[PDB]
């Protein structure tokens, strides 16, 4: 499972620039992909793609310029990008999802590449310095209510290590993803979303991003770097 | 000599029958259930089902050649499974849900890993050395499944090794059916011989034998504080057995069904039988009386199998015209 | 005499709308397309043969208002070319699953029938598209001397030989290629043939005698042949109304379904 | 067959009363016996 | 109210609905045979010039149709439970020995048991009787007799519709015709129009078996289409 990417390098405002993510081990045309990050911010979602490319979103900042394409026999998508401007200097991620009852979507994320030329998400942004043993609590907020009628809560939140593209921790607030230690846990009611961590210890210190998913476009959380 | 003597003890044990024990008490009266679903997208006979523990989620079998797991809420496929072999006789879901085994003709039993990186349904592990075609499939634990056989021996596997850890041999007759008590440490078996035999995981070996069936018995079901199971046969008759009395209690027989029940199924409570038939049409029994409470048909063919969900909300009956409607 | 045939009509097309909606075995794509046969018959009886028992009880003379004239002969040219293009849709089919009937078993499905169906509206509809939009404002196709028969040579002509005789011509090469390709199976083969030439001669003698006599009335002693016209479309509409018992009663489940749905 | 013979057995009418008496206990959980309020069904 | 997750789980449906659809009608072209037959009726060698432990299969074609062909080996004598599964085929392949006298009252019982058989009620058979070349050198030895095992053969006389084939005795006849007329009398009372027989003589070294199994499920389907058009 991996998902490698080409294209980055300085590029003139109001150019273009094709940039490809080729996927490799894992079977492509079941996933539908998506992000963004700024040389000194948080996430950014920008666009995805479904299944067989039956349906299309972008952020309302890069729509009508943006287009995505997936060469499914290939095992590779494309992001075609036309009027560029200042803004848009990033690292751009090729996150992969898959959507069924009981999935985890953004499990695996690209290595990422540098390019250089609503449901409001607010988190404290200040963490206290890391100490190892100590329990650690990051609290976010929403805008709005997350919890759909359906009884699924829309969170996710991931980590970023230093120099490391993010990792899904929990989906859907109180489900642990697959491969981290179960020393995290998530929970908290509507409107007041927690996560909890308990012996904490080294290789965790990073910046925690929380996502929604109850609509599009989907909006990332500020960080708490630790 | 040994037969004459165990028959005897049996007649001294009934002191009074279930039905005179059970007259002082009121009747369940008329009960109406409408399908409330209708799953779609099967283009040939369905064979079997299981439920899963969740009871959101439903694993079906059919000899299209696709083993497809639906989200009952929402009617939705979560997955779709290529089989190898278009005949199977049955499929079966783990109890915690990361497994779904599949067995047929084929002499196999397969176990699926619906949960895996790379979001494909691979084979895990496929099981070998039965010489007769598997009725039924069951999960013990997650590691370990029982698998019923047509070569009347029914074997206890260990998934990760892949080889029978026991074998149960004192049938008869082709195993149609196994039933796991709710504890797991024994199961019962039914056979095309009209012996429904009490096996024991641990020991290996039969503890108790009964006989109150003339014909082949189809199906088989425990009841769900686990000391009594239930029959069904090709005599349209289904008789409830007791373990530790050792004797059958009640028989469920109108005049009026004359087809053999395809498959039997208790109520979270125990105080409602259903029972699947060949006729088109699934009657529901009150399990303590023996009086029929209500009908249910919509199955232009017959209903192969039939499931009671573990939160007792839903009842989903598969049938051989390849449409599975929950009944709640 | 007038009135038996609209009561006729409308039982003999209830019975087969009963047998086809509360019968499970009878659920096939085609009984489907008989449904809609059953259907511009049944239409065709309730809409229609009123209006014209109507018309032979006053007399040419017409109590209904003369704006009505246009629509009520524009159901006549909708619902009867309807049923002319389902039996010649039915033949049709009838020949390719007898002369090819693995393809045919390969290429049947419900998707087939609903083209059918859709087809032989679409055609129905579009040969009695000129019939309202000329004859509602004007005289041309309505009226002549206060009878409301269609007095239009343009489309009188024209129109039958779409209608009628392309249909007319398809069925006698689909009949005669069908018997030149039938030739315990043998007697079942010999009963099949007895019954495509029974519903083939009903319908080309039941037909074939109005279309001859109204061409006939156009193209050239007239007063005799509007008699011959005025009893001929009775036999005409008297086809619709047996229609769907000859196409339905020689199946055995069908002939029980009329059974007991008459009890 | 003499291991199955030799088996301890109970009375039937004690049987039938554990029998009925998980079927009465029982009977509130189960939603057949009783149908559910329309809101609470998830079906 | 449906989230956008669950929009995403509805595509997948709908993905997955269409993929099962594209099976289904490719499935669909292909026409089904259950093969059954007694040891020693060659019932492999059946068909070969074009070509798992409980169910040996071969796929042959003829003439722009899929025939799959289905024979069980792995089972034992009694076959009823197995049996019920193939009810959606087109046609069976009953294969009997003609050659061994023996076994051939065995082989009419186990035509009776399939034709009478309630899931295999509608399915027709197209009956092969095999190693008519065996049955013609038996017969030409003449130690062996039909009449004692069978009453019947004693007085019989061969039908003179039938037309017998070049260098074919009139005993030869008789005996053939006779458990042709054997197996076809058990066919004829159990039917009722549902379904018919289609006997052949069928050597041991004959070139085309594929042609008779595509005639005779040519007139299956004929005789299924002819039953739904309402003609009969
Ligand atoms: C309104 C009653 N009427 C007066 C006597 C009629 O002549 C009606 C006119 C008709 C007509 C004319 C031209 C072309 C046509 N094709 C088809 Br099919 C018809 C038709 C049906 C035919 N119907 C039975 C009578």
């Amino acid at each position: 499972v991996q998902l490698v990417e080409s294209g980055g390098g300085l590029v003139q405002p109001g150019g273009s620039r094709k940039l490809s993510c080729s996927a490799s081990g894992f079977a492509f045309s079941s996933f539908g992909m998506h992000v963004r990050q700024a040389p000194e911010k948080g996430l950014e979602w920008v666009a995805y793609i479904s299944s067989g490319s039956g349906t299309i979103y972008y952020a309302d900042t890069v729509k009508g310029r943006f287009t995505i394409s997936r060469d499914d026999p290939k095992n590779t998508l494309f992001l075609q990008m036309t009027s560029l401007r200042s803004e848009d200097t990033a690292m751009y991620y090729c996150v992969r999802s898959i959507y069924y009852y009981g999935s985890s979507p953004f499990d695996f994320w690209g290595q990422g590449t540098t390019l250089t030329v609503d449901i409001v998400m607010t988190q404290a942004t200040s963490s206290v310095p890391v100490t190892p043993g100590e329990s650690v609590s990051i609290s976010c907020r929403s805008s709005k209510s997350l919890l759909h009628s359906n009884g699924n809560t829309y969170l996710y939140w991931f980590l970023q290590r230093p120099g490391q593209s993010p990792q899904l921790l929990i989906y859907r607030m109180s489900n642990l993803a697959s491969g981290v230690p179960d020393r995290f846990s998530g929970s908290g009611s509507g409107t007041a979303f927690t996560l909890t961590i308990s012996r904490l210890e080294a290789e965790d210190v990073g910046v925690y991003y929380c996502m929604q998913h109850l609509e599009y476009p989907l909006t990332f959380g500020a960080g708490t770097k630790l | 000599q040994l037969k004459n003597q165990i028959r005897d003890a049996r007649k001294a044990c009934a002191d009074a029958t279930l039905s005179q024990i059970t007259n002082n008490i009121d009747p369940v009266g008329r009960i109406q259930m409408r399908t409330r679903r209708t799953l779609r997208g099967h283009l040939a006979k369905i064979y079997a089902m299981h439920w899963g523990t969740d009871s959101r989620l439903l694993v079906s079998a059919s000899q299209d050649g696709k083993l497809i797991i639906w989200d009952s809420y929402t009617t939705n496929k979560v997955h779709a499974i290529p089989l190898r072999s278009s005949w199977v006789m049955t499929c079966a879901y783990a109890p915690s849900g990361n497994y779904v085994a599949c067995g047929g003709l084929d002499n196999i039993c397969s176990i699926y890993n619906l949960k895996t990186r790379e979001g494909n349904v691979r084979v895990s592990r496929e099981l070998a050395g039965h010489t007769g075609y598997l009725s039924c499939c069951r999960f013990l634990d997650d590691n370990q499944i029982v698998t019923s056989s047509g070569d009347t021996t029914c074997a206890l596997w260990d998934i990760e090794t892949g080889q029978q850890t026991t074998t149960f041999t004192g049938h008869t007759g082709d195993v149609m059916s196994l039933s796991l008590a709710p504890d797991t440490r024994l199961f019962v078996s039914g056979a095309c011989d009209a012996s429904a035999k009490l096996w024991d995981v641990r020991e290996g070996m039969c503890r108790q034998t009964f006989t109150g069936h003339e014909s082949d018995i189809n199906a088989i079901c425990f009841f769900p504080n686990g000391n009594a199971f239930a029959t069904g046969s090709d005599d349209a008759t289904c008789r409830l057995f007791d373990l530790r009395a050792d004797q059958e209690l009640m028989t469920y027989s109108h005049d009026n069904i004359i087809c053999g029940i395809t498959s039997v199924s208790f109520s979270k409570s125990g105080r409602l039988l259903l029972a699947g038939y060949d006729d088109f049409n699934c009657n529901v029994w009150d399990a303590l009386k023996a009086d029929r409470a209500g009908v249910l048909a919509g199955h232009d063919n017959r209903v192969s199998c039939l499931g009671v969900t573990d939160d007792g909300m839903a009842v989903a009956t598969g049938s051989w015209d390849s449409f599975l409607k929950i009944w709640n | 005499l007038t009135a038996v045939v609209i009561i006729l009509t409308i039982a003999g097309n209830i019975l087969v709308i009963m047998a086809v909606s509360l019968e499970k075995k009878l659920q096939n794509a085609t009984n489907y397309f008989l449904m809609s046969l059953a259907i511009a018959d049944m239409l065709l009886g309730f809409l229609v043969m009123p209006v014209s028992m109507l018309t032979i009880l006053y007399g040419y003379r017409w109590p209904l208002p003369s704006k009505l004239c246009a629509v009520w002969i524009y159901l006549d040219v909708l619902f009867s070319t309807a049923s002319i293009m389902h039996l010649c849709a039915i033949s049709l089919d009838r020949y390719v699953a007898i002369q090819n009937p693995i393809h045919h078993s390969r290429f049947n499905s419900r998707t087939k029938a609903f083209l059918k169906i859709i087809a032989v509206w679409t055609i129905s509809v579009g040969i009695s598209m000129p019939i309202p939009v000329f004859g509602l404002q004007d005289d041309s196709k309505v009226f002549k001397e206060g009878s409301c028969l269609l007095a239009d040579d343009n489309f009188v002509l024209i129109g039958s030989f779409v209608s009628f005789f392309i249909p007319l011509t398809i069925m006698v090469i689909t009949y005669f290629l069908t018997i030149k390709s039938l030739q315990q199976s043998i007697s079942n083969e010999q009963k099949a043939c007895k019954v495509l030439g029974i519903v083939f001669f009903l319908f080309v003698v039941m037909w074939c005698p109005f279309f001859i006599t109204n061409i006939m009335a156009v193209i050239c002693n007239e007063d005799v042949i509007g008699a011959l016209l005025n009893v001929f479309v009775w036999i005409g509409y008297l086809s619709s109304a047996v229609n769907p018992l000859v196409y339905t009663l020689f199946n055995k489940t069908y002939r029980s379904a009329f059974s007991r749905y008459i009890q | 067959l003499k291991m199955e013979a030799n088996i301890d057995r109970i009375k039937v009418s004690k049987a039938a009363a554990d029998l009925m008496a998980y079927c009465e206990a029982h009977a509130k959980e189960d939603p057949l016996l009783t149908p559910v309020p329309a809101s609470e069904n998830p079906f | 109210t449906v989230s956008a997750e669950d929009k995403a789980a509805a595509e997948r449906s709908k993905m997955i609905d269409k993929n099962l659809r594209e099976d289904g009608e490719k499935a669909r072209r292909t026409l089904r045979l259950l093969l059954l037959g007694a040891d020693n009726s060659g019932k492999s060698t059946i068909v070969k010039q074009m070509r798992t432990s409980g169910i040996f299969e071969t796929k042959f074609q003829v003439d722009k149709v899929n025939f799959h062909m289905f024979d069980v080996g792995g089972q034992r004598d009694e076959r009823r439970k197995w049996i019920q599964c193939f009810n959606d085929v087109t046609a069976i392949i009953f294969v009997v020995d003609s050659s061994d006298y023996n076994r051939l009252q065995e082989a009419l019982n186990d035509f009776k048991s399939i034709w009478n058989n309630r899931w295999l009620r509608t399915i027709s058979v197209i009956l092969f009787l095999n190693k008519q070349d065996l049955l013609a050198e038996k017969v030409l030895a003449g130690k062996s007799k039909i009449e004692d095992y069978f009453p019947e053969f004693a007085r019989y006389t061969t039908p003179e519709d039938a037309t017998p084939e070049p260098g074919e005795d009139p005993r030869v006849t008789r005996a053939k015709y006779f458990i042709r007329k054997e197996f076809v009398d058990i066919s004829t009372a159990s039917g009722d129009g549902r379904h018919i027989c289609y006997p052949h003589f069928t050597c041991a070294v004959d070139t085309e078996n594929a042609r008779r199994i595509f005639n005779d499920c040519k007139d299956i389907i004929l005789q299924m289409n002819l039953r739904e058009y309402n003609l009969v």
